[PDB]
């Protein structure tokens, strides 16, 4: 189990043939693993493996928007009319949270690439219907 | 074959004789760690003698 | 343990909260643009610009010593 | 270590690799240990006559190193050319001191018995292989426990165990001999096979499971 | 061995199957047996092709292992970068060592760094410092106006720009050049001859394009480096190296080479009217000037190779090239090298 | 080893003694013959890797790498001999020049 | 398909892989704003991933 | 050395608690980029920053 | 929204002996026709670097098939256009995948076998055949899988 | 590995020394400079 | 390059699925899967064969064309004959692996027969080939040593090998193989100072040869034979160097002369109490040994002599001077310095 | 308990860490020496001197308002 | 040379009848020594500006009168140091210098090492030098056994 | 070999040890870019340390 | 190398004491500690005779000039 893998869990509430309303295979939780470790107390003659993770909070939490101190990014006799250019400054504008949040998420989500055989976080996370 | 072990603890003290102090030993702990900026140990002693005055 | 997975920073364990958002101390910046009518400037951080709100010169700006 | 193997009639190297190592893919590296050309196994005897050294046929002895030593380049290089010398090197080499095999049996637990000998021409005799192991075991059994001047606790208390030839003394002697034989890590274990006490002479035999 | 194609192998398999006491079998398309035979034939063809490729690679590897003749590594790209300040410096400034020069275009993200210290004296509105490409490859041959970024730069800097493209970075040694040098070495095994002295002079990495002019009891070698110069230490090293290869009992001498300057004044016709611009003109000028350099000694100023080299940039975009005065080849003497020259582009 | 040795044990490895026609035997024989021919070709490939026995295109590659190209209507033996001898020019000596002139003559 | 794709990617130059990564990032930006050749769709990406190297669909493969 | 014969219990594994992409060793706080010489010169790996972008790790050294 | 193409591929794409098993027909697919017109008319973006020393780089142009067998060279261009066309839609802009059909790929594989067999005669130029055989089985998977993809999507 | 305290050879991986200087143009900075 | 079993098997399965619609099951134990696996295994074996052939070719194949022999640790072998008391009356069997022990106790070497041999119905003698168990030069045995057979019989009388075992072989590393080739190629150089020196050194009784080069003439002289050169040696070496000399350049050979040096030096010692006969004798011996060991055409620099004599002990020696040595003595190319008469005075 | 023996300060228990090293607020000092060439001073604390590094006047010093 | 400098004294030293019954010396120079010696002779090598470690064997040879008393024996000491110096360099840095040394070249060093040891043992002055070289005599033999095996491993 | 290396190092002066440490640091920072000589290679660098020390590879030595 | 030789000469001359006196041969031995293969000949243009130091004074280096020829 390499780290950062995605695990989905489904729980069957009650019997299948009984035709109860619980027969829905509702997903209980999905998240990204971030730790695996051996566990065992050989005095008790028992061992176990424990895996833990978070529900898609790992990418945003780890992705830290750092600061670059000593980059000029000049051009010969050419400049950018809008200020805050050449440097890494990025400005988000909008008249509502759903407009601003869409720009914030859309700025960094597609480039956060991973080794999924099939896609990235955008396909899994809808982040729509915001108001 | 299974290993056989016979622990025998000795204690020395420098400012009561150290040997008498080590006789009444019952147990001790020694917490040493590089993660924190302090190393601390604890020693458990029997109630045969009044160590508070010594 | 499982519950320890929260916001944290530093080699020693510290609970990151709204206190970390507050800026401790003073910082330097360079003057990029000056509103001559109100004589209130907007200063540029190395990768950010303070002020420069929708208000041109009057409603929001950085005062200057007199 | 390495397990001895004999080439079977109408047998291929792939089956040989699969039987021991499980996965046939390891055969690519196993051939380098034997130091064989592309005709690894050939039934025709006259075909091997062209280059017997770099070829193998039915009835020949192969080398099967363990998985840990299979990937080692040094093991491959050593097993490519040594061939039969591996067993002698695996069991070591030492000077032979069994000058009088008939005499040392007559004086048990007696000093000034063993001595060097000469074999070949102008060189001190040497022993190797299983003979060296047997000689070392016999010397250890004869050597008393606390007599050597360095690395003590080497030998046995056989001299002190003489008694009334009663069964308990016999079992004590058996256990002492077993402990002496099992002291060397090369030998796996030992066990008595027969007991015989008649009159005033103790007799018996033991079996030892030597590795490889 | 001889290459066997799929069709021949399939035909042989079909013939063997028919002749192997089997009349019930048929080899019509869409049958499992036909598909299996085709797959086997393709596998055998793949094996033969890979065997031939392995034979070629083994021949190359054996030739490399044989003797002590091996190809040399690539050369890091280097050039000159111009710095423009807003105003002349009032006081002397020190540039920290290891200053990083990069660009912003996605096509050329390769980095550059300086190797020696530099100082910006006061009352100087510009300064030029050499740079070297960290990556070993042809990626350092960036076009004009590519390097436009500087690290650890003060506010005094107004712009960063390279006046000319590098055109100096190279990949690993070409197969043809290695083969030619090996031929020179093989022909140079017999000592005391022109080819032996040629190989003895050319074996030094620094020297390039030497010439030998044998005379009656006198040998002259016009050796020069990539820059066309000949330092005393390198000259002495060449003499010492040739001493082993020098024929016994005859004089040897070396006096460098004399440079010559000619103005081509080339003119080029371009099919695409829109693509015409100053950048293309500067690129053509730099390409022609680089072609003038890195030229060996004692070779006429051939124009056919010049036009084929400049046309190699783009066959379709570049239509035709013509010249005014240098149409005829210029014969160079043994001690003449055509390195210098001013290029003026006159687009039609 | 061979294809027959590594084949499945249950599959036949001999002509059937009940009917002349044997498609299984035909396929096995064809595959075995093709693989044996490929094995023979691969064994002969060792000769081409060495200049002492390289012929046709491989000898041409050897000569090209050595700089001695093939003369028109030149057979393999003389071409290989000239390629091998070309490394012993011993140029400069008077007798070497005489030998070179004799070879040219 | 996966094996030969990996072999081709390993054989590619570092600049080719960098350009492939750039193309993958660009395609990711433009997102918005058991195996059997027969009767199966899971192996569709394997066939496509095999391509873009035999044909120079950019300076490197995609996906 | 210690073999498994002396092991009573074990709890060991990987963890992504510590994860940084950019590393630097800045000089003392007295020196500053605006009113002085170069302040820092960090280092990074092009492949590492893809998974964790611009994750910095700053340490102040009094010696420098 | 199109990835810039290499200069070499752009130049390549923009313009007796007979085998007994497979023969060509010089037929072009509807999808292939549309892509040819787009490149012919629209000035698609192009790259400036040529690091990737594979595919047509120094193999399709280096070989003498261009000057010796121009008719065979036409077949190779058709396969490249068909190969490029199918790769185009799946990677980006899948709306053009509607025009593709089973018979478009079936003829392409037959053309590939014909040119591949002819190249087998030449001993020096087996490198081109090395890639064609791998590409040959790629089209067959699309042939046996394309009808399911359209209905699924 | 136990010989002479060699330890694990995999500790000094390929990314141990291979690296490059840190500058901008990797994300967002270069999008506006595509002239 | 070579490809493994998995790649070939996967390619075969993919092509079968592409071409064959009648086959869909590929479970383990299937006849079709077994056939494909066998074909892939044979293909991989052929790939390994080609790999080994290429390894041999790169290692020694290219050099095999040139005149040199390779060794592959072939175990020693030779012909051996056996005799019987009377002619046989049956086809006796000689199974492979029969051990022909060495009769001599000092020789522990042993030999084995790889192939079986069948005795003729009535032949009184037969000769068979036997291979040694141990490789290398150690397997060599002198003549008349193999006279014992482990599988003895009443009819067998004795064994003997008329011809000695000469096929003993030992294998060296690739560097040893390449060094001889490099020496052979280097030896083919001619018309150079180093080549002429090597050619002169090839002939026996040629050591310390010095070469002096000029545009007009080339002079070579040596003191190879006990410090002197003979006329017959000059005649022999003139002819040999004809192949080595440049074409059109004169070659000359002459003897070696010597110029004895007379010196009467003086040394001042800080501690005059240490002087004695032994000290002055040691100083004279050191001086004469230093002057004797001078290279050809080496000028006698007085500075070097001062450095050598004063380096014996810095504390002991305080001043030095030469009464009969004005300046450094220049010598011709053919001259060599020698100690004629040496005297040392202590002050 | 045994593990409580760490760095601590104050009547109430507080974990002393790198935060305590940071100086909260502003402090006063007296001018002891002035670098006239650069016009940058070094100020003395009651038992410490800020600045006064190996650099004489230029490389390191305390700026002054202008 | 490529990585770090070397002492001045060693660089100066390196650049430049009696017979033993058991040992027969020869003047066969190693292939590695042939190329490495040229680099030392040339100036293309870093060198320090100071010297330490006066207890090294080089200073012992310089102090004694072996140069003038027995220059032939002094020459052999330089040859032993030359081969010894080169085989140290390749392992620490520049692995490309491998496959240029053979067991025969290393083996002959012991023959020369023992040959000069006997002559040095005739006098008590060279006791310190003899004590050092005998330590290296067993050192080279270990390299000879492992050199064929190490070459294949690398 | 390690024993005599340790014995020899004990006699070295302060400057020799300092130069040895500096050389070890220099080699360390540019790396990536049952004793029996017979039938083994475990004791390789041990013999080199004594030879380097006694001959002298630098003032103090390397490794 | 001229600078190195000058530094060596300075170190040699400064090492002298009042009891010691400058000697031409001693200076020659000191400077010729370098291997004789490198330096083949040394001579003094000005110094031709030994200099006797007075008992109170001490001889030491002043301003040294060294040149090839």
């Amino acid at each position: 189990v390499m780290a950062n893998d995605i695990i989905r869990i489904f729980i069957t509430p009650n019997d299948d043939p009984n035709d109860k309303e619980g027969k829905q295979e509702r997903l209980i939780q999905v998240g990204m693993v971030s730790q695996v470790s051996k566990v065992g107390s050989y005095g008790n003659d028992q061992t176990q493996f424990r895996i833990t993770g978070q529900s898609f909070v790992k990418p945003f939490m780890k992705f830290g928007l750092g600061v670059i101190q000593e980059v000029q990014a000049v051009l010969p006799e050419v400049g950018w009319l809008i200020d805050g250019d050449g440097d890494n400054e990025v400005k988000f504008t909008g008249s509502s949270a759903h407009e601003v949040m869409t720009g914030i998420i859309r700025r960094f989500i597609p480039y956060m690439k991973y080794n999924y055989t099939e896609n990235t976080i955008d396909n899994y996370l809808d982040y729509d219907d915001l108001s | 074959m299974r290993r056989i072990r016979r622990p025998k603890v000795r204690i020395e003290i420098v400012t009561y004789n150290g040997d008498e102090f080590g006789a009444k030993l019952l147990g001790f702990q020694t917490k040493n760690s590089m993660e924190d900026d302090s190393s601390v140990f604890q020693i458990n002693m029997a109630g045969d003698t009044y160590w508070d005055k010594l | 343990m499982v519950v320890r997975f929260q916001s944290s920073m530093g080699r020693s364990l510290k609970r990151v909260d709204s206190d970390d958002l507050n800026v401790k101390g003073l910082v330097l910046a360079t003057v990029s643009k000056i509103n001559y009518k109100y004589q209130s400037v907007e200063v540029k951080v190395n990768n950010l610009t303070l002020g420069s709100r929708i208000g041109d010169d009057g409603s929001l700006a950085v005062p200057y010593p007199k | 270590r390495f397990k001895k193997h004999v080439v079977q009639h109408e047998e291929t190297m792939q089956a040989i690799a699969q039987r021991y190592y499980g996965d046939v893919s390891y055969w690519i590296d196993l051939v380098e240990h034997n130091n064989l050309k592309y005709p690894y196994l050939v039934e025709t005897d006259e075909e091997k006559m062209k280059d017997p050294e770099r070829l193998a046929s039915t009835g020949d002895t192969l080398i099967i190193p363990i998985e840990s030593d299979l990937t080692d380049v040094s093991a491959k290089e050593i097993n490519s050319r040594d061939k039969d010398v591996l067993v002698e090197l695996a069991l070591g080499r030492d000077l032979n001191i069994t000058a009088d095999e008939k005499y040392f049996n007559e004086h048990g637990t007696s000093d000034n018995i063993l001595a060097f000998s000469t074999n070949g021409n102008g060189d001190l005799d040497t022993v190797k292989g299983i003979d060296n192991m047997k000689q070392q075991l016999q010397a250890r059994l004869l050597t008393p426990r606390g007599s050597l001047m360095l690395h003590p606790n080497y030998g046995s208390d056989l001299h002190n165990l003489f008694g009334l030839n009663i069964p308990e003394q016999a079992t004590l002697i058996e256990m002492e001999v077993l402990r002496t034989l099992t002291s060397d890590n090369r030998v796996k274990s030992a066990n008595l096979i027969d007991w015989k006490i008649q009159g005033n002479v103790y007799s018996g035999q033991f079996s030892v499971e030597i590795k490889s | 061995m001889k290459t066997r194609k799929l069709t021949n192998i399939l035909s042989k398999l079909i013939d063997k199957t028919m002749a192997g006491t089997s009349k019930i079998t048929d080899f019509t398309p869409g049958s499992a047996s036909r598909s299996l035979l085709e797959a086997v034939s393709l596998e055998i063809e793949q094996f033969y092709i890979l065997t031939k490729e392995n034979i070629d690679w083994g021949i190359q590897e054996g030739i490399i292992e044989a003797f002590d003749f091996q190809k040399r590594q690539s050369k890091r790209a280097y050039g000159d970068v111009t710095i423009q300040f807003y105003q002349p410096l009032d006081m002397r400034m020190y540039i920290p060592a290891g200053t990083t020069f990069t660009s912003t275009r996605q096509e050329y993200p390769q980095q550059f760094e300086t190797l020696v210290d530099y100082y910006a004296e006061p009352d100087s509105t510009e300064i030029v410092v050499e740079v070297y490409c960290k990556e070993t490859g042809v990626a350092g041959n960036v076009p004009e106006g590519t390097i436009n970024t500087i690290a650890s730069g003060s506010s005094l800097i107004r712009s960063v720009n390279n006046e000319y493209s590098f055109n100096t970075g190279t990949k690993e040694e070409s197969q043809e050049d290695f083969k030619r040098r090996f031929h020179s070495f093989v022909e140079s095994r017999g000592r005391a001859t022109n080819k032996s002295v040629r190989y003895g002079a050319l074996q030094i990495p620094d020297v390039e394009g030497v010439y030998v002019y044998e005379e009656t009891g006198h040998i002259t070698v016009f050796a020069h480096d990539r820059n066309g110069n000949l330092s005393d230490t390198l000259k002495e090293d060449i003499i010492d190296a040739l001493q082993d290869y020098r024929p016994s009992g005859i004089m040897l001498d070396v006096t460098g080479v004399e440079k010559e300057e000619v103005n081509v004044s080339a003119t080029v016709t371009i099919s695409n009217k829109s693509r015409i611009g100053d950048t293309l003109q500067k690129h053509i000028e730099s390409v022609i000037r680089s072609y003038l350099n890195n030229l060996k000694t004692s070779d006429d100023l051939i124009i056919t190779d010049l036009i084929q080299a400049i046309m190699n940039i783009d066959d379709v975009l570049i239509y035709d090239v013509s010249f005014d005065n240098l149409d005829e080849n210029i014969i160079v003497p043994p001690q003449g090298i055509i390195r210098a020259g001013e290029i003026k582009v006159e687009l039609k | 080893a061979n294809f027959l040795k590594n084949l499945h044990p249950l599959l036949r490895r001999d002509r059937n003694k009940k009917d002349n026609q044997d498609p299984n035997f035909a396929l096995i024989d064809a595959l075995n013959e093709e693989m044996n021919q490929v094995e023979k070709d691969a064994i002969e490939s060792k000769l081409q890797s060495s200049l002492k026995t390289s012929t046709s295109e491989y000898l041409d590659k050897f000569g090209d790498w050595f700089g001695v190209y093939r003369k028109t209507d030149e057979k393999d033996d003389v071409y290989r001999a000239r390629i091998i001898k070309y490394l012993l020019l011993k140029r400069g000596t008077n007798n070497a020049i005489i030998d070179a002139i004799k070879d040219y003559l | 398909a996966s094996q030969r794709v990996d072999e081709g990617i390993k054989e590619l130059d570092k600049n080719a892989r960098k350009t492939r990564d750039r193309n993958n990032q660009e395609i990711s930006r433009r997102e918005n704003t058991i195996y059997n050749p027969r009767q199966s769709t899971n192996g569709l990406k394997g066939n496509i991933d095999n391509m873009a190297l035999i044909i120079g669909y950019g300076d490197g493969g995609v996906s | 050395k210690v073999p498994t014969e002396d092991f009573i219990e074990e709890d060991v594994g990987k963890s992504d608690v510590e994860t940084y992409s950019i590393f630097t060793a800045t000089p003392a706080g007295m020196l500053k980029e605006l009113n002085g010489d170069v302040f820092s010169k960090p280092q990074f790996h092009p492949e590492l920053t893809d998974r964790y972008g611009y994750t910095k790790f700053e340490v102040e050294n009094i010696y420098l | 929204n199109f990835i810039p193409q290499p200069q070499g591929l752009l130049r390549f794409l923009n313009t007796s002996f007979v085998s007994k098993f497979y023969t060509p027909q010089l037929q072009l697919s509807e999808l292939a026709k549309k892509v040819l017109t787009n490149i012919k008319t629209d000035d698609i973006p192009v790259l400036e670097r040529e690091f990737n020393d594979n595919t047509i780089i120094h193999k399709a142009n280096d070989t003498l098939l261009k000057v010796q067998a121009p008719r065979m060279y036409m077949i190779l261009q058709s396969i490249v256009l068909e190969a490029y066309a199918i790769v185009n839609c799946f990677v980006e802009n899948p709306s053009s995948l509607k025009y593709l059909t089973e018979e478009d790929v079936s003829i392409t594989r037959e053309n590939l076998n014909y040119v591949a067999d002819y190249l087998g005669n030449y001993d020096d130029y087996n490198s081109v055949v090395l890639d064609l055989r791998d590409l040959d089985l790629c089209f067959s998977a699309i042939e046996l899988q394309l009808p399911l993809i359209k209905k699924e999507a | 590995i136990l010989e002479d305290g060699k330890g694990s050879p995999h500790r000094f991986a390929g990314l141990w020394n291979q690296s490059s200087d840190f500058m901008g143009g990797l994300m967002g900075e270069d999008t506006s400079k595509e002239l």
